[PDB]
């Protein structure tokens, strides 16, 4: 997609589906009140994030697009697990083995390959820079 | 015998401010420090072996993150060889397009871009900023807080701030357990005052992400990064945890920026002998490297540190200019008290107000400063009329507008009634009619009845513990006499499904129209080009209270 | 010299609150940022705890000079899970085991505003949290000129406090002079 | 029921200011009026036959004077043919030299150059002003007055102001007959504070020239011109009488500039339906046409007129920029009260302070404003510490410096003692030791003993009527034990013999050295070029009172 | 026009006796405006100026001037005709000057350049001092009134009032002696 | 003279004499006290002003140079006559004939040809724009 395709809401509302194949028009007050749509339905998809990454690249923002690609992978990870992985990356929280296990989980369960490499990289550097459990 | 001239001067508010002589060894120097490294880069087999004099074997986590993710290595050597004076000239030259500069700055090292901007005076920096600002239209962000965490007051103040022109609004907490109430009140009030205003609640990082996951915020900003490794560590993060956090927000369809700012490393005790501006450049490159679209900087909460030393307010403009020059949205501070002097705080604001930034202030206080839970802003609600007058004097769009008392009363009253309906529908501790009336006419929490804080924070934490989400708020409004506000709240939630407002500088204006640097690209090319205050927007700014019709 | 070490602090039993002080408290600095003596500060915090029938146990923390992390190492050792962290310059936090390090139950983020009456009330509230009560939070103190007057001084005092950090050294229990 | 928010705002000082809606028919509009003429010029037989749409048959005295003497006809067809947007771009482009622009701007018609600068925002205007300013080094001018015309206080205040950095100082009179005493006191005190400071006494024109002929002033500035013929007439001059007066001053070896400023024609009742900026352009071209080297403008004493209307403070910067672009020295106002608001008056000042002009202020009040006999300045003596702090914050040379109380007491005392010796030597009504002490420690005239005003003005007018000249003052100083001050007074008189300080932007610095645009030409070419605050001058500005040593 | 109290009784003639002071009012004084810039009535101003002149044993003569609305030039027309050479010029908005034959038009003996600060007591003292100049005294000048916020509060209002005063200028029309209804 | 000749006081002090042919070093404190020099002696010359005019021309300031040329002529006119002529040029002060007589006297006494032409130019335009005596 190009800059001219942005914003999706104003140019291509029909490009936008949710994780449960609902559309933007499905989210009405009537459908919220009747529970025809719920919070489970209201979550951005990896396809939408990858379309926005395409627009970011067309806008000259390659790093923003890389962020969107990592986010696309992370849509498959549940909220509680997202919080667990974020906390494990904070200083002195994790053993190296725990970080490598998170990376293996990202790759083998959620196919979050970029995010898994990102965590493996942190693991290696947390050894060198002494930010693992027991280093404080 | 005293000089009565000097006795008069000794009483002046500015002489209550904190000034210090430069202290190189501990980083108490704003910019242009002799301990700062000379710009350099070496690359072998596509990987950085040296960064600003430092070999890769000595890299800390910040060096590694920037060297691996933050610099375009294909042109870094070429750009390093460029004359930093010529580059600074290009920055402020109206005839060098923004798109010609971004490929150069994104190939610079932190020391290199600091060397470039340090050749500039503040006039040159402002001339460059009006060009490098990512979004063509300037905007504004407000604080909405009070010392009681009173949710009725937050809703009313938020409606008024949205009505005055703020496109983002921010709350935080005196008592951390109150946060879900503060966030919901801010969101409801903001949508009442102008549907589309984006809202955030600034907390500890894990707490803020969870609150956003439940749908009670629109975005996050105070996602902090730091310029030395020991300070980053006491900030309870690393570049990798903060980069993962950034992508986590995006994976929930939530807009976010980082926050940094000169002087944090001094305040937190480990400047590593470096100037504030050099360390801040490291923070800006961490933000770029993480793929984060924007950054709140310009010292922000640590403004007492650069302001104490020579050229500190110039350094603050410089760090905003580095941010925009690296093609990041800049929410440019002007949000935190550093002086007792009205003259001095106005000079500090004008550095960003005059050229325009993506958010001229990243936290103008929309309440009187006694209620400001970020310990006071550089502007507050009692400055609203002055701010509109200066817009009119200078023909500068500062993002705000004059408003009528009758309109503000009505919008505050509707916001308080809407929140009353939410609390009733969600079985939260009641908002009384007396409180609705008080919030309508209040200046701040001095004018509000006392609430049962113990009961409020019990129910607020139950929102977290039971995972009560934003659709409960939509339903409560829809079933409590506010189907209009319910629809606007649903529309704000629907913005999280499209990814549109994840892009650089994105806000939501008018009839749900996303406005960002993608579709409002800054095209500055000198006089009579780029953003110009004109048309109906200029008519709005001219119409200040008290202008007599002389004929 | 009113604080003496009595050995490494051990885990608590459930009717106690730990006051965890920073590594320079009562040593290189003996007053807070507006001149209130550390001896008086501890006197009032301890008295507020004991007024509630709860025991006060004071420790010095070394691994960080940050008051959140000082309080965290206190709440892991506290038999109630409740701790009070205090920096030399006077910043104070009531913390609770299980919270994120930079969260808290109550926070006092403008040290220049605290009085000895505030410090006594902070101890009183911590002891009530230890008893699983829901006390009224200590009323918010906020002065928009506190940073203009004191942030540079706060930074300088904290730079000096930070010199006394010792990586890897566990907290030491302190005896308070009578 | 009232909103307490609006009740608080209604009490703000800014809402005491006078604001009006635009009134086009009477010229109550700052710039960009529909009635302003479009640029044009027709030249036949080397003479202008049409100027900005007006045929020569419709010319008033102002048109005739501008058309005959004020426009560089040698480049007029080229610049008229150039696009006004491109010309505005050239003004702020750092790489288009001042020397390349001046032949073209001086060939523009008044409406043309107004059209050019009206394409600019204030950031662009400041970017241009730092380049178009004639003198490379910025300077500063102060008022020294009091409501009693007390000469002892004038001498002491003048010494302090010279010590603080002012290179020109100006007095005027509550009672016109006092003028010779005010002028002598100002001259003596200024030379005590810093030998070389130039002094003026602002009076009715024929009175002021006579006072300068007698040697009791160094220069004259308030040599007023006006932008419509009926207003010029009530000003008691024509372009020809003012041009003759300009040459009369030069013929006595006296530096002079004209004064104009937006809004005078509205204040004096005849704007001929034109915008303030267009009429002010006419005044700037009258100055150019007369061969006068410089101009005080930026609304000056009529600042309540443009500030009342939209874009008035921007127009004030525009008229300064037009002045410098026409290769005139610009003494850029910031000398007159227009607001109750500290925020508002700081924004108005920074427009000139940030880029620098030949005199950033043409009348900073070196006394508290209650004593300011120009009815108050935009800055006064109680702002001295704020002004120095902002210089340090922004790394901007505003022309002043921090000073020690003990030094100011000593310099004020020496000035008061020197004037006491002058008065004794010349047989004037005595200055008592009590008055010397009072002037040493005064803040203003509230701290001075009452003088016999009737006796003072008797002897003051005898100075005029008996033609008592400046050498009497020199003699009295020499005979009363102030040989050094006598020599410095003699050196000021010797500067009237060489013509050197008659040139564009001339001041006298150091050891009698003239510093003007001829030997200090502005060579701005972007970052790290042109005037930069650095070295010992920067060390001076950093050393503000209260900067504590941190360790 | 409402509030009229000034009747033109013919062209003012030059006085010959030295014991008079002329009060020269601008062309709109007491006509299109009946109060000064802060609402003091023109009748009360004139009453006090006249009373101050007469209480010094000097005669007060009132004229209206037309050729310019500028108060200096109004006063100059008055000092030409005053038998003492002393005149007081008063604009509708209240600005006042004590003038003297032989001085440059924009010079003066005393000047009151901030009309918002003048009180009825000031106006009486202005009349007293003018008569004392007519008696060849050197009176203590009326104490200086100066308010640094007078221009911020009133300059725009002063400009608007003066624009309106100027509409009553009549080129070539000599001053008219006034009969005062007081 | 050119801008390299400026300031005269530094580059060429000997180019400066006064109306009575004194030089700059004649004005010492002791010469003032002894009346060896007086105020009559302390007056700039037409020669100095014409030199400064040539410098102004070299600096690109032709109008400033023309002012200095008029000033050179006016050095010959006594102080009180300067004031009389200035006042005569103010609005409504003079008849057309009175201005023309001032011009002719400027030439006959002082050879002030440029200034005399300036006064005649004013006189002509004062008729057209009605700024002569009796025109108010
Ligand atoms: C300056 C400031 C900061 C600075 C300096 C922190 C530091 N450790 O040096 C910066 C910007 C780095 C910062 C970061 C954070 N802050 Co903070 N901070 C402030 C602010 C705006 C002003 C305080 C001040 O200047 N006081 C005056 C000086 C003279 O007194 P002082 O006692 O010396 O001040 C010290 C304390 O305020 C302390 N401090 C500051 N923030 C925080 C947060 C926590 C949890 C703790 C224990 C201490 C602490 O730092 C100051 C200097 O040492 C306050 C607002 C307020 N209402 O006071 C928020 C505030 C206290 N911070 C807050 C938060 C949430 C945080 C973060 C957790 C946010 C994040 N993204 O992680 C981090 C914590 C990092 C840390 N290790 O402390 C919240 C606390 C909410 C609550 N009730 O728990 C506040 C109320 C508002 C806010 N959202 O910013 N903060
Ligand atoms: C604004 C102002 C002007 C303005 C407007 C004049 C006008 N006629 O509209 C301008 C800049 C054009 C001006 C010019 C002159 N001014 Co003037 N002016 C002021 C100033 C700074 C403020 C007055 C003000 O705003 N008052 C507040 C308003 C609300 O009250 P107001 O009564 O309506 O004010 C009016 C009078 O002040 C009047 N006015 C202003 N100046 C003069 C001078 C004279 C002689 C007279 C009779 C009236 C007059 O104009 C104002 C607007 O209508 C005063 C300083 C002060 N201490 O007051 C000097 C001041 C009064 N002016 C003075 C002088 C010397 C002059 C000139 C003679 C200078 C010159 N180069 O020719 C001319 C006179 C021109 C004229 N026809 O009046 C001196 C008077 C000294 C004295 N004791 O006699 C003062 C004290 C200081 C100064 N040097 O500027 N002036
Ligand atoms: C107010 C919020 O903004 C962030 N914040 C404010 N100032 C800075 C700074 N200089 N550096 C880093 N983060 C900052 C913190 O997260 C704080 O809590
Ligand atoms: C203060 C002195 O400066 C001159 N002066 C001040 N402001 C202006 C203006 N806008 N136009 C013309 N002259 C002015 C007058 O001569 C006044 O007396
Ligand atoms: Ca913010
Ligand atoms: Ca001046
Ligand atoms: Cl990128
Ligand atoms: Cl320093
Ligand atoms: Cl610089
Ligand atoms: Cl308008
Ligand atoms: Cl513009
Ligand atoms: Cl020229
Ligand atoms: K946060
Ligand atoms: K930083
Ligand atoms: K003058
Ligand atoms: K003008």
């Amino acid at each position: 997609a190009r800059v001219s395709d942005y914003p999706l809401a104003n140019k291509h509302p029909e490009w936008v589906k949710t994780a449960t194949n609902k559309t933007l028009d499905d989210f009405t007050l009537e459908n919220v009140l009747s529970n025809k749509v719920t919070a489970q339905d209201m979550r951005i998809t990896p396809e939408t994030l990858r379309l926005q990454a395409s627009i970011a690249k067309d806008a000259g923002r390659d790093r923003l697009a890389m962020n969107f690609e990592r986010a696309a992978e992370l849509t498959a990870v549940p909220d509680d697990r997202i919080l667990e992985i974020y906390n494990a990356l904070r200083p002195y929280r994790s053993t190296k083995e725990e970080l490598l296990a998170i990376a293996d989980d990202l790759e083998s369960r959620y196919q979050a390959k970029i995010c898994a490499a990102f965590v493996r990289e942190a693991a290696t550097l947390y050894v060198e820079r002494k930010k693992l459990k027991g280093d404080d | 015998m005293r000089s009565k001239r000097f006795e008069a001067l000794a009483k002046r508010p500015v002489n209550q401010d904190g000034f210090v002589k430069e202290w190189i060894e501990e980083g108490f120097i704003a910019m242009e420090s002799p301990n700062d490294p000379k710009p350099s880069i070496k690359i072998v087999n596509g990987a950085v072996t040296e960064l600003d004099g430092k070999p890769v074997s000595d890299f800390d986590l910040i060096d590694h993150f920037i060297a691996r993710y933050g610099i375009n290595l294909n042109r870094a050597e070429e750009v390093m060889a460029m004359d930093s004076v010529k580059l600074a000239n290009m920055l402020c030259d109206p005839n060098v397009k923004r798109s010609e500069i971004v490929p150069l700055t994104t190939a610079m090292t932190p020391a290199k871009i600091v060397e470039v901007v340090s050749h500039m005076n503040v006039v040159e920096m402002m001339m460059a900023m009006q060009k490098m600002r990512a979004r063509r239209t300037p905007s504004q962000q407000a604080h909405v807080t009070n010392v009681k965490d009173n949710p009725v007051q937050i809703a009313a103040d938020a409606a008024e701030g949205a009505w005055r022109g703020f496109d983002e609004q921010e709350t935080t907490v005196a008592v951390a357990r109150y946060a879900p109430f503060n966030a919901i009140a801010l969101l409801v009030g903001s949508q009442v005052g102008r549907p589309g205003v984006l809202t955030q609640c600034s907390l500890e990082e894990a707490t803020e992400l969870k609150l956003g996951m439940l749908g009670h915020t629109c975005y996050a900003e105070t996602i902090s990064v730091y310029g030395t490794e020991p300070v980053f560590t006491d900030g309870d993060d690393t570049p990798w945890s903060k980069g993962f956090l950034a992508s986590s927000y995006a994976s929930r369809g939530l807009k976010m920026r980082f926050t940094s700012g000169s002087g944090s490393e001094v305040q937190m005790g480990y400047a590593e002998g470096k100037s504030m501006l050099y360390l801040e450049a490291r923070c800006i490159y961490i933000t770029k490297a993480a793929g984060v679209q924007g950054l709140q900087n310009g010292s922000v909460s640590c403004i007492g540190v650069p302001s104490a030393v020579p050229s500190g307010i110039r350094a603050v403009l410089a760090e905003n200019l580095i941010c925009s020059s690296l093609d990041l949205e800049c929410a440019s501070s002007n949000d935190q008290t550093f002086t007792h002097s009205d003259m001095r705080r106005t000079a500090r604001l004008l550095m960003q107000f005059l050229p325009g930034t993506d958010f001229i202030s990243s936290g103008y206080s929309a309440v009187p400063n006694y209620d400001n839970m970020f310990a006071g802003s550089n502007e507050d609600a009692e400055d609203f009329d002055d701010y509109n007058v200066i817009q009119r004097d200078l023909k500068v769009d500062g993002g705000l507008r004059p408003v009528r008392e009758e309109d503000v009363i009505a919008i505050r009253n509707k916001a308080a009634r809407a929140l009353q309906a939410v609390f009733a529908g969600m079985g939260l501790p009641p908002i009384t009619d007396e409180e609705v009336e008080a919030a309508t006419y209040a200046h701040g929490s001095k004018d509000m009845p006392e609430r049962n804080i113990v009961e409020d924070i019990k129910f607020a934490q139950e929102i977290i513990n039971k995972n009560r989400n934003g659709l409960e708020v939509v339903k409560a409004l829809a079933q409590g006499g506010f189907t209009d506000v319910a629809q606007d709240m649903l529309n704000i939630q629907k913005a999280k499904l499209t990814g549109d407002y994840l892009h650089t500088s994105a806000i939501i204006v008018g009839d749900g129209q996303v406005l960002s640097a993608v579709n409002d690209v800054n095209d500055y090319a000198g006089p009579a080009t780029g953003y110009r205050l004109q048309g109906e927007r200029w008519e709005e700014i001219k119409n200040i209270p008290g202008a007599l019709d002389p004929n | 010299g009113f604080l003496t070490e009595v050995g490494e602090a051990r885990q608590g039993q459930q009717d106690e609150v730990i006051i965890a002080v920073g590594p320079a408290f009562g040593l290189a600095q003996t007053v807070n940022i507006v001149g209130i003596p550390h001896k008086s500060i501890l006197r009032e915090v301890i008295a507020g705890i004991e007024e509630e029938g709860i025991k006060a146990r004071v420790i010095r923390c070394f691994k960080s000079s940050d008051v959140a992390f000082v309080a965290v190492e206190g709440n892991r050792l506290s038999g109630s899970g409740i701790s009070i962290g205090i920096q030399s310059k006077g910043t104070t936090v009531i913390h609770q085991q299980g919270l994120p390090p930079l969260s808290n139950l109550e926070l006092f983020p403008q040290a220049p505003l605290l009085t000895l009456e505030t410090y006594r009330q902070i101890g009183k509230n911590a002891a009530r949290y230890a008893k699983r009560e829901s006390p009224q939070p200590v009323p918010t103190l906020n002065d928009q000129m506190a940073r203009p007057k004191y942030q540079a001084k706060s930074a300088i005092l904290h730079i000096k406090e930070t010199k006394y950090v010792v990586t890897g050294k566990n907290p030491q229990e302190l005896r308070v002079a009578l």
